[PDB]
């Protein structure tokens, strides 16, 4: 199968300008049964595509008008991989941009996105990075002998999004939920990662949230114990 | 080498055109293009591909030709026939289209 | 340009019956010389990209289940789910892959139709750890409830509370085909200390009157 990874900043300040990359494995960029795209996401514009570089015997590109003067996506045969550089960027251009394979097998010059990066959420915006504080949602005393229990951990004011939460270093899958963050007054971010757990286990078993904000190079540790 | 195109032609706006080439050597791939975008690939092995940016006014042409339906202003341009050959390389033709 | 259209926003179907979803091309996606239809099928699971499941209008990609089946042609084309399972819920977009720019469609948002499952209400004071730095959040849950329409109410020494609270919502679960919710009500760590009772009143479907949890500041 075919592997995609994606880098680049997600945070970029207004009227500079966006750079990611997209590190190809298990096919090569000048393949003449593949065409490399760059797509965006937003609740308020759904998927949109914005360009694309193939190689058939030239290299060429093909760039949406909405983006055209500010776009550029050209590719690195020696790295196997394929850039966006996005100019002169607005508060409208926050989006999660994805990299993508197009199969151009049986029509050479077009075919279905066949295999997807993961996706970077791009946010535009003058405000610093700032790491998140992890505080502990405590499982209560009066909880039900021999029943359920939820406990949490609530991690608030941080900036940009995203934030990944895992539990006792990723064994604890079972019973999670992460909520999605909400945009506060203050203009940082704040969720809550629960789990509802056995409750006659809260005296034995420890629960310890791991939280990572990879804009901020944060990853913050968080025992919840009872009281 | 051998470098044999149509010549500087026209048109008028509405109709169609068609984008004659001739070259000593095996052709793998014969690209037309319209100044920097790529309208079609014909491949030896593979056959005719049409971008999709011109599929709804593109139709393959007579031979290694092509025909461009539905002109506008906007096709005033230069048009070339890269010519893809083994062991000889590639071989390039200049078309001027007015309409 | 060629505007795709997608007929249902969204669709609520029991497990294990048919669920099909409609979309339209403005412009013929069919291509004579071939007698192919350039248009694709995605799903899109929450918080990961969209998955390739239907090519050429009717092709099933590879290692997608028998479930999913793509028919209709030309301008209007028809996603059909045989028997709609609890990981299928996600959004489903159609796309064409015709002409310059390739556009997408809406998109429709799949669910399920279960029985009525009422919330486990928690409530959760704030931590001393939060208190030292100068906040009070109280967060309250709703655990693994449907429907998903849930009213939650904060009351502060029985004062309903207005404009310092935000709740969040999880997609539906692909296992439990349930929601959680969390509402966090923010105060100073002055006004924290102002009052005594904290109370989250919830009102649900699958409850016979309002469930309020509650504590009292300092140890309750």
């Amino acid at each position: 199968e075919v592997q995609l990874q994606q880098s680049g900043p997600g945070l970029v300040k207004p009227s500079q300008t966006l750079s990611l990359t997209c590190a190809i494995s298990g096919d090569s960029v000048s393949s003449n049964s593949a065409a490399w795209n760059w797509i965006r996401q937003s609740p308020s514009r759904g998927l949109e595509w914005l360009g694309k570089t193939y190689y058939r015997f030239k290299w060429y590109s093909d760039y949406a008008v909405s983006v055209k003067g500010r776009i550029t996506i050209n590719p690195d045969t020696s790295k196997n991989q394929f850039s966006l550089q996005l100019n002169s960027v607005t508060p409208e251009d926050t989006a999660v941009f994805y990299c993508t394979r197009e199969s151009t097998t049986y029509d050479l010059l077009a075919g279905p996105f066949d295999y997807w990066g993961q996706g970077t959420l791009v946010t535009v915006s003058s405000a610093s990075t700032k790491g998140p504080s992890v505080f502990p949602l405590a499982p209560s005393s009066k909880s039900t002998s021999g029943g359920t229990a939820a406990l949490g951990c609530l991690v608030k004011d941080y900036f940009p999004e995203p934030v990944t939460v895992s539990w006792n270093s990723g064994a604890l899958t079972s019973g999670v939920h992460t909520f999605p963050a909400v945009l506060q007054s203050s203009g940082l971010y704040s969720l809550s990662s629960v789990v509802t757990v056995p409750s006659s286990s809260l005296g034995t078993q420890t629960y310890i949230c791991n939280v990572n904000h990879k804009p901020s190079n944060t990853k913050v540790d968080k025992k919840v114990e009872p009281k | 080498g051998t470098i044999e195109t149509t010549g500087n032609i026209s048109a008028e706006k509405g109709g169609s055109i068609i984008l004659q080439c001739h070259l000593t050597a095996q052709v793998t791939q014969v690209n037309w293009e319209q100044q920097d975008q790529l309208l079609a690939i014909c491949n030896a092995d593979l056959g005719w591909h049409i971008s999709p940016s011109f599929k709804d006014r593109v139709a393959p042409g007579p031979g290694l030709g092509l025909t461009l339906q539905s002109l506008t202003v906007n096709d005033t341009g230069e048009y070339f026939c890269i010519y893809h050959t083994y062991p000889d390389g590639t071989y390039t033709g200049r078309i001027f289209l007015e309409v | 340009d060629i505007v795709m259209t997608q007929s249902p926003d969204s669709l609520a179907v029991s497990l294990g019956e048919r669920a099909t979803i409609n979309c339209k091309s403005s412009q013929t996606v069919l291509y004579s010389s071939n007698n192919k239809k350039y248009l694709a099928w995605y799903q899109q699971k929450p918080g990961q990209p969209p998955n390739l499941l239907i090519y050429w209008a009717s092709t099933r990609e590879s290692g997608v289940p028998d479930r999913f089946s793509g028919s209709g042609s030309g301008t209007d084309f028809t996603l059909t789910i045989s028997s709609l399972q609890a990981e299928d819920v996600a959004v489903y977009y159609c796309q064409q892959y015709y002409s310059t720019p390739f556009t997408f469609g809406p998109g429709t948002k799949v669910e399920i139709k279960r029985t009525v499952a009422a919330p486990s209400v928690f409530i959760f004071p704030p931590s001393d750890e939060q208190l030292k730095s100068g906040t009070a959040s109280v967060v309250c849950l709703l655990n693994n409830f449907y429907p998903r329409e849930a009213k939650v109410q904060w009351k502060v020494d029985n004062a309903l509370q207005s404009g310092n609270s935000q709740e969040s919502v999880t997609e539906q679960d692909s296992k439990d085909s349930t929601y959680s919710l969390s509402s966090t009500l923010t105060l100073s760590k002055a006004d924290y200390e102002k009052h005594k009772v904290y109370a989250c009143e919830v009102t649900h479907q699958g409850l016979s009157s309002p469930v309020t949890k509650s504590f009292n500041r300092g140890e309750c």
